[PDB]
RNA sequence: AAACUUGAGUGCAGAAGAGGAAAGUGGAAUUCCAUGUGUAGCGGUGAAAUGCGCAGAGAUAUGGAGGAACACCAGUGGCGAAGGCGACUUUCUGGUCUGUAACUGACGCUGAUGUGCGAAAGCGUGGGGAUCAAACAGGAUUAGAUACCCUGGUAGUCCACGCCGUAAACGAUGAGUGCUAAGUGUUAGGGGGCCCCUUAGUGCUGCAGCUAACGCAUUAAGCACUCCGCCUGGGGAGUA
RNA sequence: AAAAUGGCAA
């Protein structure tokens, strides 16, 4: 699925790409996409508030169905597409009413197959079931942490989660990261993996297509000044000259922990990854 | 596969000879039926029976010993092999054993021995010693 | 070809469950060009061994005849699934 | 001895058949030798065969 | 192949009736085979095994078609475009 | 599991299990696996074995 | 040029098999983790120590997780060109052998160059990681110990897809064919009365013959024919 | 358990 480029520059040298194949349809559907304007990094205040965001390609925001709520009814998938704001391809599914809707497109999805969401649906990729009625063992993806609000786990490329037990309310699941959390039985997943596997395998190759997707240069603090960076200052290269490293707002940034304390969670997680 | 049917029939004589068999049975053909011929003529061995098998026939040689257990063949070599052809004209005839033996030789005549091609002045292919 | 079916129910499954259990594998097993030759339930027998923490279990035999292999599969597919069928395999002969 | 399967003139042995399996088995539920049965060797790989089913369904046991 | 699938091929490429032997006959179910044993290999590339199964086969349907051409030259150019060899 | 006999000596029921353990030859079967072998060697100590039976 | 069926194929009726590829399903054990019980060691060796444990180890009971390999059967047993192939199930698929004599009718054999396959180690990419374990680290041993032994331990060992292309890759025995005493065991058949006969394997024993000798001996290293590969003192050197 | 080595000719 990479397309290896020869090497007829130097800054095609190296470079690989998808070869796309999968995609079925090169057109969005028109009802479905919103507006969606490039931030930059930049806060209500207007400041830059995360770096290296800036630039890339104009994107206009295709809508999902993270919930998976419409129940009882099949769903045909009219085609498989790409999605500039995601890893994952997106699947155009026709619902028997005629709803036409957006899902995160599963591995070994195919255009005519037929997708149901519920408790009674089949263990089939592109089912959307509580998580009580999957059984376990079984891969699954788009998984809501809250019932009702919509997939918020393994939405990723090549994404998926397992089923490892249930207890009572909640059921245990093993995370990509490799957490084992409990998450309540009402919540839903989809069966299957995400696509896309080989997304991770691209060689971006130059620069300028890092500038594409909207990834601006990293300066490192080593080569800053002492009023910018901690690991700034110093005549010639200098090494960390600090007991760790640091981040660029003073603080350590290799090994340390930052999870906050006295969370929720810290019951429903089992095991951390 | 069999390369070579007079070199198997040569050999066959030659390994039953060793064990003192009375009789061999082979696949028979028109010039082994010939060379057996020659051998009963010469001595060498005391009969030939041919049978019909209605395939290519099947040749009976019975072989001759002496008193005290002796062989009258002592040996049979084939002269003239597939892969290197071997042919004598009628002065350079070979002699087996200083004239004691005798040579299979195919001429235009038929297959006869190095004495008779010699007597004709007929070379031929020689096909075999028997000594 | 003819395939002979053999599943264990589990055995705190209630009469009126197993009895919908069975009907429905029973229909999976001939949904595809299949005819079920016989079935025959050999009821509740000790496990040799425990399996999924049971002692005993509800064995049933069912004899099918395909010139495909489908609805054995789609049999075997939905018993992994289902929690009722705690052992199952199928044997062409 | 004599092969029991030649003797009875039976050419298939069964996984459901527990009852023959068992006389070919030993109390540790070990799969008994074929010299020791006195089966032949035809018989013992039918006899093993129908034995792993039969453990597998839990018809006969492992150990 | 099926046995009745060669037999149908068999009663299709016959000299003569009752007729198994011929270099038609033979090419033809080879050709089957070997067009079987290909979509088998498409399936499972790591069947090397199987594969010099074909090898055997395809050398066989080639000397049994060089014999038919020096035997005959019209029933060998028949065979060929019948069977949609060459 | 060998039980002791009632009105039976303790040696004697142990007697009994050590029979009962060479029948099973759980022991030797602990001593071939105490230590790795090649795989060649199992087959040449297998055939060994089959030629010394 | 025309015939023939013995070779070589094909049909038909049978047989056996850890032959191959892809999924699915078991059970034993190991390791780790969590608890209950319980207590001052456990572990290891020639003897030790490192190590682990008293922050409750080891052991015992129960539960969970994960990977790998399939006890018994098991056999000079079986299958495959070789390398190899051992839980079970299904799907796909190759080869072989017996019998018969439908058919074809020498259509065969070998095989330079080619073209594939090819243990283990290794290499690349992605994944996985229980066990074992190059390297590496303690302990010990020793004159020294960059070892042997002990406690750990990384790659690797596992999977997929590429690459590598070699092994005492061995029967140190190229392939095809025919012939030449017997005795005996076993595997898959066939035929006729437990016995006999016969076919293809797989062992043991042993003539004739061969061999420098050891040995080989119908599974030739005997006796023959075809074809291919290979050798011609040792070292330098499988090096430049 | 440890347990090394012994001028070349005659
Ligand atoms: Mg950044
Ligand atoms: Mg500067
Ligand atoms: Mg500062
Ligand atoms: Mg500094
Ligand atoms: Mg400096
Ligand atoms: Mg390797
Ligand atoms: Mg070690
Ligand atoms: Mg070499
Ligand atoms: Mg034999
Ligand atoms: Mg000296």
């Amino acid at each position: 699925a990479i397309k290896k480029y020869k090497p007829i520059t130097n800054g095609r040298r190296n470079m690989t790409s998808l070869d796309f194949a999968e995609i079925t349809k090169t057109t969005p559907e028109k009802s479905l996409l919103k507006p969606l304007p490039k931030k930059a990094g930049r806060n209500n205040q207007g400041k830059l508030t995360v770096r290296h965001h800036g630039g890339g390609h104009k994107r206009q925001y295709r809508v999902i169905d993270f919930k998976r709520n419409k129940d009882g009814i099949n769903a045909k998938v009219d085609s498989i597409q790409y999605d500039p704001n995601r890893s994952a391809n997106i699947a155009l599914v026709v619902y028997a009413d005629g709803e036409k809707r957006y899902i995160i497109a599963p591995k070994g999805l195919e255009v005519g197959q037929i997708v149901e969401s519920g408790a009674e649906a089949d263990i089939k990729v592109g089912n959307a079931l509580p998580l009580q009625n999957i059984p376990v063992g079984t891969v699954v993806h788009n998984i809501e942490l809250k019932p009702g609000k919509g997939g918020q786990i393994a939405r990723s490329a090549g994404a998926s989660a397992q089923v490892l037990g249930k207890e009572g309310k909640y059921v245990l699941i093993r995370l990509r990261s490799g957490e084992v959390r409990m998450i309540l039985s009402t919540c839903r997943a989809t069966i299957g993996q995400v696509g896309n596997l080989q997304h991770e395998l691209v060689n971006v190759g130059k620069a300028g297509r890092s500038r594409w997707k909207g990834i601006r240069p990293t300066v490192r603090g080593s080569v800053m000044n002492p009023n910018d960076h901690p690991h700034g200052g110093g005549e010639g290269r200098a090494p960390i000259g600090r007991p760790s490293p640091m981040s660029p707002w003073g603080k350590p940034t290799l090994g340390k922990k930052t999870r906050r304390g006295k969370k929720s969670s810290d019951k429903l997680i089992v095991r951390g990854r | 596969t069999m390369t070579d049917p007079i070199a198997d029939m040569l050999t066959r004589v030659r390994n039953a000879n060793m064990v003192r068999h009375e009789k061999l049975e082979l696949p028979a053909s028109n010039i082994k039926k010939e060379i057996a011929e020659i051998l009963k003529s010469e001595g060498f061995i005391k009969n030939v029976e041919y049978v019909e098998d209605d395939k290519q026939g099947v040749l009976r040689l019975f072989l001759k010993y002496g008193q005290n257990d002796e062989r009258v063949i002592t040996g049979l070599k084939r002269i003239s092999k597939p892969g290197l052809r071997v042919y004598a004209k009628a002065s350079e005839m070979p002699k087996v054993l200083n004239g004691l033996g005798i040579a299979l030789v195919s001429t235009s005549e038929g297959v006869i021995t190095d004495k008779e091609a010699r007597k004709r002045n007929v070379g031929g292919e020689i096909i075999a010693y028997v000594w | 070809r003819t395939y002979e079916v053999m599943y264990i129910v589990r055995p705190n499954i209630e009469e009126d469950a197993k009895k919908a259990l069975v009907e429905r594998f029973n229909g999976i097993l001939a949904t595809e060009g299949a005819e079920v030759l016989e079935a025959k339930d050999w009821g509740k027998r000790r496990l040799a061994y425990e399996i999924n923490d049971f002692k005993d279990g509800f064995y049933n035999i069912v004899r099918v005849k395909s010139d495909n292999n489908k609805a054995t599969d789609e049999f075997q597919r939905l018993a992994k699934i289902s929690d009722d069928i705690i052992r199952y395999m199928v044997i062409r002969e | 001895k004599v092969c029991y399967f030649t003797a009875n003139g039976i050419t298939h042995i069964d996984y459901k058949d527990t009852e023959l399996l068992k006389r070919f088995i030993s109390e540790r539920g070990k799969i008994l030798p074929r010299r020791v049965t006195g089966t032949s060797a035809k018989y013992q790989r039918m006899l093993t065969t129908a034995i792993k089913r039969s453990r597998h369904m839990a018809l006969l046991p492992y150990v | 192949i099926s046995q009745e699938r060669k037999n149908e091929i068999i009663k299709e490429y016959r000299v003569h009736e009752t007729d198994t032997g011929s270099p038609e006959v033979q090419i033809a179910v080879l050709t089957a085979e070997i067009n079987a044993v290909n979509e088998h290999l498409r399936t499972h590339k790591k069947d090397h095994h199987s594969r010099r199964g074909l090898l055997k086969m395809v050398g066989r349907r080639r000397h049994l078609l060089n014999y038919l051409r020096s035997k005959d030259i019209q029933r060998y150019r028949e065979l060929i475009k019948s069977l949609g060899i060459r | 599991k060998t039980v002791v006999r009632k009105n039976e000596s303790l040696e004697d029921a142990l007697r009994r299990f050590k029979r009962s353990v060479s029948k099973s030859g759980t022991i030797q079967e602990v001593r071939k696996r105490e230590f790795y072998e090649k795989p060649s060697v199992k087959r040449k100590k297998k055939s060994e074995a089959a030629r010394k039976r």
